[PDB]
């Protein structure tokens, strides 16, 4: 075996975590700089990231401390909302002062403690911080714009932004916590329009009907069933040899073509005339289901079944042999609509209440893929304001302070964590500096004044450093919930210290 | 660290480097390419603009010049090697502005900055043509065509773009009109002259033997079925083992198909068309000789291009097999002509379509197969220097002149602005007038002199004049027919505003493992 | 910062001219030059345009690049 | 020759000043490890000690920012005493904290700037830390007795430090209501031993003319006297030197001879019992001294023979302008008496009763030349301390009151300004970690224990370095002066914004 010794396994740790951190601590914050990923080592492409998810996995981890904190940073983003670039930049941020501390000569425990009391102490002084902002409804509905107004924006979209902000605050109010990918589901196709999103009343779905199946279902009772045929249904009187000499090849192709009539009579006999199943089947056996009359549509998703199976009573579940196992969804007319330039079978009877189906359209892929990923954070977020409508000032605002308060503890409380409670400090203090000189404002100016400003009891002026400059937060809007900051913190001073605890590294 | 200075000093040293090389552009100048390559072939190169989209690079930082060409073509389809070179002039800008302690994120935003300010001063100075009159699209489109390689086939090609263009229009000054309406199909035969402009739909395909319909009326076929017959999809018990068992199952194939042809012209076909993809050999190999029996067209292994056409234009659908009857949800349509022109060719043309009220083709002709490459890349700039005005209308100066002409105008409102952001925009000011400079340098021998000279020449004739770059002497170069559209300059500076600004950002190596 | 601050006043230099409104010179929050109260002669200015303009006009004269490889003992 | 651009002379002036701070960080305080002296270019011959003051006298540095470390540590032997080893180690961590801020991307006038504003936060709280103690005469003596302590140890002497602490405390003592040392006679003197030390309340010439002339003389009755005899001040009654004769090397000798005895006469008729001079006092005007009844004693210091006219009430002659028109000193007595194996002349009955010597006895020269100065550095801290009688809590106390100040300050702050106050607290605060590694005992546990209590507010808790733990300061064994520390934190920060400012180094060498 490989021994990685005392003071080496250290080092690894400190550099590795260092070198991923400065890609994610771009694109965090107010707009600065962002990250355009070079890929030349799977494949030879560039790529436009903003997203701290794209840019942390796509590059792989071959540093062992690295390889930690990447995994716990991924599943905060998907609970918590924006904590891929939250969790891994401090991170990487306390291990810096890690170093400083080590050549100094304080032991890995004396810093583990001092950073987890003053992590307690954040915690508590963003408590104070923190003071509601949901005390009315409608009061309710301008809180959440302010904390959806911040995620979307420094990331890249064109004007999906300001449609999303509105999107996501309406979601998440009506349903009140929970998943909210139950309340919206994102279909996601290219259109005329170059990036707009609307809200669907209905649920549709791309795909051309062709054929003698009819473009116009009047009077849908819907089948749902999750299994179907793939493209051939094998049966009791399906199973059957046909193929061993190479003439017989051609016929038993013709076979395959009868055990598709096979699949219709047994819809035909439920006499439900809108089948669904899953997954999609060829031009040519569309023939045989629009012939009988009982019409399959194919390609059909399970997030917009399930749309209406809310507000009809219907039941998305597999089993038919009989209309009776399985309860019917409702909708009028499943009429051909173009919308876009794209030709799309779209399903109109029932519109919203526990769920609406939204359409997005750009003219690219890569802008729908980077629009869900920029909302999904964000309906996160706003998902954690309803149970606690407390919202609190950042920017960069929240951070100093309860720095300020870690710095007058860290005098007073402690025996030998003194030096390690300053250390957890100034590096919340250290994002404030980068996204200073990104900005066009003085790092060490702006850490140094204000603090003692906000701290006295001046919380709602922060940092605007999309500008450079002081600016009011509530009336300016970059304020993001209590919720979200809280658990992002915590993640991020377990994460360095686990790895800071590491200090030997063996490899077998 | 000591990775985000290295990359972004040595990356745009490696692009500016190329870019330096690159410009050569407009006239002769450098000296030829015999290009051994990494792959060991003999490739030859001629053209600025045909050289920068086959461009095959590795650089990250050097891949943003081939795709800010393509982009170009698609607005434009003018400037396509103009827009690179003044992206290189940025990158120069980039370097000066680092030493002197000015941060990148800073120098990004200056780029949005210089944009907003260059686009508006040359709507200033443009002279603002309509795009729906023809007599200046008229003049327009003969300063393109006489900037290529044509000076004689030019006579018969600026009347023909004015035409094609105006079937496709929309009035305003938004954008409109593309590539995706205008139909570029090249056929062998015919000659310059005969070239034909058919307001509707004409596909390019290949129709076995001569001795089909030539006439009117014809239901279009987009169908996406394979037959029924014995051996195809149809039972039959009859299992060779024998050429003679063998004939026998064939001939029974084939003849079945003699009857299915009828019902296929029962519905009026005499177009149809196969799909590109088989489900198992789409209609047989025997079936299209049949068709072509009915009086009845064919293509299997159809190109892609068709299939968007077809649907989007004349509101085609797919329809269900044969021996169930086709499902009449085809469009209309009333022409089935076999192109044949000087002993050659093979063509449909759809004449009686429906339309949205866009759409339409342009037919390509050339005895021989080089003649026709000669008439396509002359017409494609003439077609798309016509549709730059209807997408955002006017004319300035050409040849990349209102770079140069820009810089002196620019330089002012800078100073005024007085920003941070107004040294970076000064500089790029200075960095556009290099342009006709860079591009003779390289060449020869003897360099500084003239490189000098020529920023003298266009700067002292002030705000309205300076240097022609496609007849040179101090004249006039607003109106004199040395031209291009509005689109093409402000798109230029749009896409290299872009592009260079991404080099910036970056921090850090990246390489995804 | 050396860019921030020339920023500044030459915001100021658009804004209104002959200017008693320089760059701090006793290290100070506000910029003017009447409240940093440095003042020079005219003629002292004016004789540093001079000077430095000066000694570009005295390396160009002669063309002799040439040395022995006495050019600076 | 070479043109140092301000990085690069940074640097070099980084090092020269570090490499300074180590040596005297080893040397501090009474547990502080000693140096070692090496005689360089001539020789290699060695000497221990434990003064950061000698480190640099010795031992010369050809760094250009070390030399500035040098010319300042000269200032504070002399007009402070102590500190010359506390200052220079503290000025080292002032620019060790800078080091941080230059490369940031923050210029050298950012970190002065600020660094002035805190100086003077630093003085307010030396005035906090700072409470009065020595008003009355029996709280005055507990007042010198710490100071003078402190310093012998962090000079070298620690052996026999406690005797001399007694002598140095009570000389200053007697004074009263002045801050004299022009009538505290200091006297290092071959003779006597180590344990052994001696006040004479009065004034003491250790010089000596044997049993074979006059020492016993009551009423005394002084001149003062600057009496050439072949020096040969003015007043001559000899001869200008000709050569006119082979014979005439016989004339010279004889001329010397009567003016000898001329100026013993002019001397005489003064009408005194005692006379003193500066000058030698050749064979033949000795004998004629202890014929006429007069004592004589020669060989007298400049200082000492100035110092003496004052106390006793006479005045002195002045290259011998006097000789008969100059007022008497007189005392009660003049004893012969053995102190030590050694002849020594007591005046006693001194008319300025102000007026003690302090005579210091040594068995080993090594100590006896090393003690001379560091008690020198001690009355030279005595003195001050009348002027403003008041102690501050020393032992790394104040270093963490004046560090935590500046820290209230620096949070306030968000301008320029505000960077360097970071910067200056933690160099405040750097002192006492180093004297954590003299006690021997580790820094981390103490230095926080002592930041937490002036934070609340306390100055009655400092570092005990001689118990290893964070322990009370009542006024105690192991307290500084207000007075030494007021110098000691001014010239750090000093000397450290002109190393700063001097970036534009060339060396033409």
């Amino acid at each position: 075996a490989d021994e990685e010794r005392a003071e080496t396994a250290r080092l690894t740790s400190f550099i590795g975590a260092i070198a991923i951190g400065d890609l994610v601590k771009s694109t965090l914050g107010p707009k600065g700089m962002d990250k355009i990923l070079l890929s030349s080592g799977r494949d030879a492409s560039l790529m436009v990231t903003n997203d701290g998810a794209t840019i942390l996995k796509n590059i792989g981890v071959d540093n062992p401390a690295a390889k930690v904190l990447v995994d716990m940073s991924r599943v905060q983003d998907d609970e918590v909302g924006d904590g891929t670039t939250s969790v891994t930049v401090l991170a990487a941020e306390l291990l810096r002062e890690a170093e400083s501390l080590i050549a100094k000569k304080i032991h890995p425990q004396t810093i583990i403690a001092g950073w987890r009391e003053a992590t307690k102490a954040a915690r508590e002084a963003l408590l104070s911080s923190a003071v509601d902002h949901g005390s009315d409804e409608v009061k309710f509905r301008q809180d959440l714009m302010n904390i959806a107004g911040t995620t979307l924006s420094s990331k890249l979209l064109t004007h999906h932004k300001d449609h999303f902000t509105k999107l996501a605050v309406e979601a998440v109010l009506r349903l009140k916590g929970s998943g909210n990918l139950e309340a919206i589901h994102i279909i996601k196709k290219l259109g005329g329009s170059l990036a707009d999103s609307y809200l669907d009343e209905g649920f549709l779905l791309d795909k051309k009907i062709g054929v003698n199946q009819p473009k116009r279902i009047e009077n849908a009772k819907i089948l749902i069933a999750n299994t179907g045929m793939d493209t051939d249904k094998i049966k009791i009187f399906g199973s059957r040899v046909r193929v061993d000499s190479t003439a017989k090849v051609a016929e038993i192709e013709h076979a395959e073509k009868e055990k598709m009539k096979e699949k219709v009579e047994r819809i035909l006999k439920h006499g439900i005339n809108c089948f669904i199943n899953r997954q999609l089947i060829y031009n040519y056996p569309e023939q045989l289901f629009g012939a009988a009359g009982v019409m399959a549509i194919e390609h059909a998703d399970f997030a917009g079944v399930e749309r209406l199976a809310l507000v009809t009573g219907g039941e998305i579940a597999s089993t038919f042999d009989h209309p009776e196992l399985v309860k019917l969804g409702s909708c009028k007319l499943i009429e051909e609509v173009m919308i876009g330039e794209d030709k799309l079978i779209h399903f109109s009877g029932v519109a919203l209440g526990e769920a609406c189906t939204i359409v997005l359209r750009g003219a690219t892929q890569q802008i729908l893929d980077e629009a869900e990923r920029s909302l999904h954070d964000a309906l996160c977020v706003l998902a954690q304001t309803v149970k606690d409508s407390r919202t609190v000032y950042g920017g960069g605002c929240s951070e100093m302070l309860m720095a300020h308060a870690v710095t007058q503890l860290a005098n007073r409380t402690p025996g030998k964590e003194a030096v390690a409670m300053e250390s957890y400090a100034k590096a919340l203090r250290m994002l404030p500096t980068i996204i200073a000189d990104n900005a066009g404002y003085d790092s060490a100016d702006l850490v140094a004044q204000l603090r003692a400003a906000h701290s006295e009891g001046n919380t709602t002026a922060g940092l605007d450093m999309r500008e450079g400059t002081i600016g009011d937060m509530a009336i300016l809007g970059i304020t993001e919930s209590f919720q979200v900051k809280r658990q992002v913190l915590l993640s991020a001073a377990e994460a360095a210290e686990v790895i800071l605890r590491v200090d030997n590294i063996i490899k077998a | 660290r000591d990775k985000p200075a290295q990359i972004r000093f040595s990356n745009i040293s490696a692009a500016k480097a190329v870019a330096d090389a690159i410009r050569t552009s407009l006239g002769p100048k450098g000296m030829d390419k015999m290009i051994q390559d990494g792959k060991g072939d003999v490739t030859i190169t001629n053209d600025g603009a045909t050289i920068l989209k086959q461009m095959q690079v590795l650089h990250p930082a050097a891949r943003m010049l081939v795709e800010l060409s393509k982009a170009q073509d698609i607005e434009a389809g003018d400037g396509t090697t103009s827009v690179v070179i003044i992206a290189g002039s940025l990158l120069d800008s980039c370097t000066k502005l680092l030493q002197k302690g000015i941060h990148p994120t800073i120098i990004s935003e200056s780029f949005q900055k210089a944009l907003e300010k260059g686009i508006e001063i040359l709507t200033d100075m443009s002279r603002p043509v309509e795009l729906s009159d023809r007599e200046t699209l008229l003049n327009s489109a003969t300063t393109s065509l006489n900037s290529k390689v044509v000076s004689q086939y030019s006579s018969l090609l600026s009347p023909m773009s004015v035409n094609a263009v105006m079937k496709v229009i929309d009035p305003a000054t938004a954008t409109s009109v593309d590539l995706r309406d205008i139909k570029i199909v090249k056929k062998l035969g015919g000659t310059i002259d005969d070239c034909e402009l058919v307001e509707g739909l004409v596909l390019t395909q290949k129709v076995s033997n001569s001795g089909i319909t030539r006439v009117e009326k014809a239901k279009i076929g987009l169908i996406q079925f394979c037959l029924s017959a014995p051996k195809t999809d149809m039972d039959n018990q009859i299992v060779v083992s024998d050429y003679a068992q063998m004939d026998r199952v064939l001939r029974e194939e084939r003849a079945y198909i003699l009857n299915l042809v009828k019902q296929i012209k029962k519905t009026g076909c005499n177009v149809l068309l196969i799909q590109k993809s088989i489900l198992r050999d789409a209609l047989s190999d025997l079936a299209l000789h049949f068709l072509n029996k009915m009086k009845i067209m064919v293509i299997k292994d159809i190109e892609r291009e068709d299939i968007e056409f077809i649907c989007k234009t004349i509101g085609t659908k797919p329809v269900a097999h044969i021996d169930q009857f086709t499902a009449d949800m085809l469009g209309s349509a009333e022409l089935a002509e076999e192109v044949n022109l000087n002993g050659s060719g093979k063509l449909l043309k759809i004449t009686g379509c429906a339309s949205p009220g866009k759409t339409v083709t342009i037919v390509v002709r050339g005895s021989n197969k080089l003649v026709i490459e000669e008439a396509e890349r002359s017409i494609h700039d003439a077609l798309c220097v016509i549709r730059c005005l209807v997408k955002k209308r006017a004319l300035i100066a050409g040849g990349g002149a209102p770079e140069i002409e820009l810089a002196l105008r620019l330089t002012e409102y800078s100073r005024t602005l007085s920003g941070m952001e107004s040294y970076c925009v000064r500089a790029f000011a200075d960095a556009m007038e290099v342009i006709p400079s860079t591009l003779a340098e390289n060449a020869g021998l003897n360099p500084i002199s003239t490189v000098t000279e020529l920023r003298n020449r266009h700067a002292q004739g002030e705000k309205t004049a300076g240097i022609n770059v496609r007849k040179g002497g101090i004249s006039n170069i607003l109106e004199e027919l040395v031209v291009q559209p509005l689109l093409v300059s402000v798109s230029a500076l749009t896409l290299a505003t872009e592009t260079v600004r991404s080099i910036l950002k970056i921090d850090d190596v990246v390489n995804t493992r | 910062n050396p860019i921030q601050t020339m920023t500044e006043v030459r915001a100021r230099q658009v804004k209104e001219m002959n200017p008693a409104l320089g760059i701090d010179c006793l290290h100070k929050g506000t910029n003017d030059m009447k409240q940093q109260h440095v003042i020079e002669t005219l003629i002292g200015k004016k004789q540093q345009i001079s000077l430095a303009t000066q000694m570009v006009r005295m390396i160009l004269k002669i063309d002799d690049i040439r040395k022995p490889g006495e050019s600076e003992e």
